[PDB]
């Protein structure tokens, strides 16, 4: 179920009914590839199959040399957000891997199995996964065939098989080389769908968390980092940093806002108001997580994946701005201007239309064509029976998501202000800031008659 | 000095586990590969196992895979060889040898050879306790005696451990005497036979007694060798 | 692991040259250069003589040379000396990612004439049968060099069960001697026509025979 409410009084709309999936922490996994130490091949074999193997081996050797170079380097209201270090956790685990004998532990731990839990020297337990064993393959399948005294290859399949196995190593290095050892999203070369699902299943997390991550692997990939760490002692290791979702299934809602202007015929005599607090809101541990950059959240059906690094923690009273922008308990954030330009905001279940001046604003159906022409002011139409909206030369398609919309009638609040004392130059203000500014303009007028 | 010194040459019963130790000194241990090579008594050499420079990639012999496990500790410059479910065929002198090819290489073909060898520790598996011997007279055949040079001796059978001494006529006869090497039978007990070359014309005139002395079991038995009709 | 075919005995005289065979398959010898030779003196550990087909380390002389043709590697010792009388083995990479050794070759420098072996068979003594046991003793003595092969036969069919053979050891007159034991039961000893000991030394064959009667 999804619903949406449009508030005519404040030219805004809230879509409710969504469930949260907030990233709260990080899990760090060490992914290793075992490499083979390959010395010179003293044959000048002109056999066509030996030549292709030797060419593939040069690509293999250049990849290792390339990664060794990489491992020598250390890997409206948005402006209110803090500044994190997105891979501080992953890089911290990587630093430990550079200590003496730490790589040897992972390597010997993964000698019998390809998946193990290793305790690092500092005490943290990390899942370690070997995704490709080239050391075993090269030492057990291709070294004898190349080094043969005869110096020729029996069949075509060995050349092809090596190219298949080596390809993954070549692609991983390619990505790291153009991302300075840190990639996001995590591609299928770094971690296949099978390996990731298996890693999630072996993680020390609840069963609910495992299910959520397994059914939304594409979002997990986009919120994960792969950090190139060490390549030493025949081991290539990179750290994959997976999101931990510590908040699940709490109510979330999306606030959409659009400019609300007076509609006088005199061109520049109009004043405008826009709620600046648009973005995502989720209930979280007794407060509300507010994500001003709504483009940092991904909506899948009715589940919203957000990252708390891009959030503020606000008192739950922030919700009062939707039903009463003048409430005394929370200072609702707004901006002011005199730029009464036309535009539309496409919501979850409809469209807000701010239509001013001489702009042509209409809504059309695919079958019947234009079914509503908007007048001056801020208005709203539901997506039921409506397919497109036009504001000036801009055509907007509306979302065809199923769900009920409610039109909450109300007097546009822009009509309550006197333009002679209306502060219309505020880019980052609020209800209370506009109030105190009006009184500072009214006191300069009041204390003049006080002399008379 | 480049030397390899293995130790721990004790006895162990079949079915029990044993762990071999090999020390190293005088060279960069964490740069070479290590081999294990055993040699059965009298028989030839037999390759056992190899561990790379860091103990990551080992290689075992087909007659050994599954039973033995070889490991390495670079922090101690020591090589090990674990042995489980020991059988009688494991009686051999296990040598500790280095690989031929310094480098951080992991393939057995890059260091298949051996250049520096240890001294070797005798590893003996046997479930037999200390038992006294049994002397049987190896008499000459009266028909095959008339030829000039005769042949007779004694037979020390089923004794443990080693060694056993054998003299003739309390040490009076040393001409043409040869005591053979001992052989370990399937039961785990050793068997030995010593013989002498005797002039054929004095087979009825002379007394021939072997003095078999088994000092470990405190057994000294003399058996008289005489012809038969 | 399948062993490598080496000749058991090789004879030579000081000043001569001789060659030792080392036959394998296309996987072990006849496929890779990785073939080495080792000299082992009795008592002391083996010593590397030839690494790879022909390369030799520092210390060994110009008299040791290696070669390979087909599936057979050859070790050549030019100008023999008394210091060369020792056992020689050959190793090889096996293509199956292991290492395999050879059968072994006992090279003897001739400081004596060719001595024909004298053998003697011993039936179970009248006292040994009273212990529910039986042991046929075949003793080879006064032969040269120290390399003989023993074979047992019941009637006309060979026997390989319960047989033990000692390594040829030197006597008090610088001649080699070997033993052979055939552990049997009193029933197995009486229920046969004839037991024979077939000894082979330097091609020739000497065979004695015993019977319960
Ligand atoms: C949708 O239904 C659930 C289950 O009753 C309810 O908790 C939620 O509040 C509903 N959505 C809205 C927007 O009320
Ligand atoms: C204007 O109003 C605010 C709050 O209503 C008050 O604090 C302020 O003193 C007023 N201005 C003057 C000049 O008194």
């Amino acid at each position: 179920n999804i619903t949406e409410e449009f508030y005519q009084s404040t030219c805004s709309a809230v879509s409710k009914g969504y469930l949260s999936a907030l990233r709260t922490g990080w899990y760090t996994s060490v992914i290793t590839i075992e490499l083979s130490n390959i010395k010179e091949n003293k044959c000048n074999g002109t056999d066509a199959k030996v030549k292709l193997i030797k060419q593939e081996l040069d690509k293999y050797k250049n990849a290792v040399t390339e990664l060794q170079l990489l491992m020598q380097s250390t890997p409206f209201l948005g402006f209110l957000l803090g500044v994190g270090s997105a891979i501080a956790s992953g890089v911290a685990v990587c630093k430990v891997l550079h200590l003496e004998g730490e790589v040897n532990k992972i390597k010997s731990a993964l000698l019998s199995t390809n998946k193990a839990v290793v305790s690092l020297s500092n005490g943290v337990s990390v899942l370690t996964f070997k995704v490709l064993d080239l050391k075993n393959y090269i030492d057990k399948q291709l070294l004898p065939i190349l080094n043969k005294q005869s110096c020729s290859i029996s069949n075509i399949e060995t050349v092809i098989e090596f190219q298949q196995k080596n390809n993954r190593l070549l692609e991983i290095t390619r990505e790291f080389s153009v991302n300075a050892g840190v990639t996001t999203p995590v591609s299928t070369y770094m971690l296949t769908n099978s390996e990731l699902l298996s890693l999630i299943n072996d993680m020390p997390i609840t069963n609910d968390q495992k299910k959520l991550m397994s059914n939304n692997v594409q979002i997990v990939r986009q919120q994960s980092y792969s950090i190139m760490c060490i390549i030493k002692e025949e081991v290539l290791a990179y750290v994959v940093q997976l999101p931990l979702y510590g908040v699940i299934d709490t109510p979330c809602w999306k606030l959409h806002t659009s400019p609300l202007c007076t509609t006088n015929t005199k061109e520049g005599s109009n004043i405008c108001l826009t709620r600046t607090d648009r973005g995502w809101y989720c209930d979280n541990a007794g407060s509300v997580s507010f994500f001003p950059q709504a483009e940092t959240c991904k909506v899948q059906s009715n589940r919203v994946f957000c990252d708390t690094m891009n959030s503020l923690t606000l008192p739950s009273e922030v919700n009062l701005c939707n039903v009463d922008i003048f409430n005394p308990k929370y200072d609702c954030k707004i901006m002011t201007s005199k730029t009464d330009v036309s535009s539309s905001v496409i919501t979850s279940l409809g469209a807000i239309v701010s239509c001013y001046g001489k702009t042509k604003c209409t809504a059309s159906n695919k079958n019947r064509g234009i079914i509503k022409t908007f007048s001056n002011g801020c208005d709203y139409v539901s997506n039921k029976g409506v397919d497109t909206v036009s504001v000036g030369n801009t055509l907007y398609y509306v979302n065809k998501q199923e769900g009920k919309s409610l039109y909450v009638k109300g007097e546009p609040i822009i009509n309550f202000y006197d333009p002679l004392v209306f502060p219309s130059d505020e880019f980052d203000a609020s209800i209370s800031q506009v109030n105190e500014k009006i009184n500072q303009s009214l006191a300069f007028i009041r204390k003049s008659d006080e002399l008379l | 000095q480049v030397q390899l010194v293995e130790s721990g040459g004790g006895v162990v019963q079949p079915g029990r586990s044993l762990r071999l130790s090999c020390a190293a000194s005088g060279f960069a241990f964490n740069n070479f590969a290590m081999h294990w090579v055993r040699q059965a008594p009298g028989k030839g050499l037999e390759w056992v196992a190899v561990v790379s420079y860091d103990g990551t990639s080992p290689y075992y012999a087909d007659s050994v895979k599954g039973r033995f496990t070889i490991s390495r500790d670079n922090s101690k410059n020591t090589l090990y060889l674990q042995m489980n479910s020991l059988r009688a065929e494991d009686t051999a002198v296990y040598y500790c040898a280095r690989g031929l090819g310094s480098g951080s290489y992991s393939w057995i073909g890059y260091f298949y050879a051996m250049d520096v060898w240890g001294q070797g520790t005798t590893v003996t598996v046997s479930s037999a306790s200390t038992k006294g011997p049994s002397v049987f007279p190896l008499a000459p055949s009266s028909k095959s005696t008339s030829g000039g040079t005769a042949a007779l001796g004694c037979l020390v059978k089923d004794y443990f451990p080693e060694p056993v001494t054998v003299s003739w006529n309390s040490g009076a006869l040393t001409s043409g005497v040869h005591t053979f090497p001992a052989v370990l039978q399937s039961s785990g007990l050793y068997s030995l036979s010593s013989v002498v070359t005797v002039p054929s014309s004095s087979l009825g005139t002379q007394t021939y007694i072997c003095n078999v002395n088994h000092k470990p079991s405190n057994t000294k038995v003399d058996k008289r060798v005489e012809p038969k009709s | 692991q399948s062993a490598l075919t080496q000749p058991a005995s090789v004879s030579g005289s000081p000043g001569q040259s001789i060659t030792i065979s080392c036959t394998g398959t296309s996987s072990d010898v006849g496929g890779y250069v990785y073939v080495s030779w080792y000299q082992q003196h009795p008592g002391k550990a083996p010593k590397l003589m030839i690494y790879d087909v022909s390369n030799r380390p520092s210390g060994v002389s110009n008299r040791f040379s290696g070669s390979k043709s087909g599936n057979t590697a050859s070790l050549t010792i030019s100008g023999l000396q008394a210091e060369d009388e020792a056992d020689y083995y050959c190793i090889s990479y096996t293509d199956r990612n292991t290492v395999v050794f050879g059968g072994g070759t006992k090279l003897t420098v001739l400081g004596q004439p060719k001595a024909a072996p004298s053998v003697t068979l011993f039936p179970p003594s009248s006292e040994e049968l009273q212990a529910n046991k039986a042991t046929l003793v075949c003793l080879i003595s006064d032969f040269y060099p120290g390399a003989v092969t023993v074979a047992w036969k019941a009637d006309s069919s060979p026997v390989k069960a319960g047989v033990e053979t000692t390594t040829p050891s030197k006597q008090s007159n610088n001649k080699y001697a070997a033993s052979s034991y055939l552990s049997l039961t009193p029933e197995q000893w009486k229920s046969h026509r004839s037991y024979s000991c077939q000894v082979t030394h330097e091609g020739s064959t000497v065979e004695k025979t015993v019977a319960p009667t």
